[PDB]
């Protein structure tokens, strides 16, 4: 799905996309590396992660 | 002074940087003779 963005500082009356991101779920794997630091036990997508 | 201060604290008062907390819930300040340690810092870029 596409996600559109404008500057946080843009005028609300003249909003239009400056960036579009094509967002997707994929089958993400790490066949040959492992996590050596994360902040806690949670492995969900999150700001800290 | 010039440099950087890498050890993040819970707070800073006249007793120095608070590094932790008691089982009595009271602040634990750095022991100045060895804390804060120059080798320690935030563990991620974020």
């Amino acid at each position: 799905d596409m996600a559109f963005f404008d500057n946080r500082s843009a005028a609300a009356a003249g909003l239009a996309p400056e960036i579009v991101l094509y967002t997707e779920n994929v089958d993400l794997e790490t066949p040959d590396t492992h996590i050596v630091y994360k902040a806690g036990t949670d492995d969900s997508s999150s700001s800290i992660n | 002074t010039y440099g950087n201060a890498p050890v993040q604290g819970i707070n800073i008062t006249k007793d120095g940087i608070q590094l932790g907390t008691d089982t009595d819930d009271q602040p634990i300040y750095a022991d100045k003779t060895y804390q804060p340690e120059p080798q320690v810092g935030d563990a991620e870029w974020h």
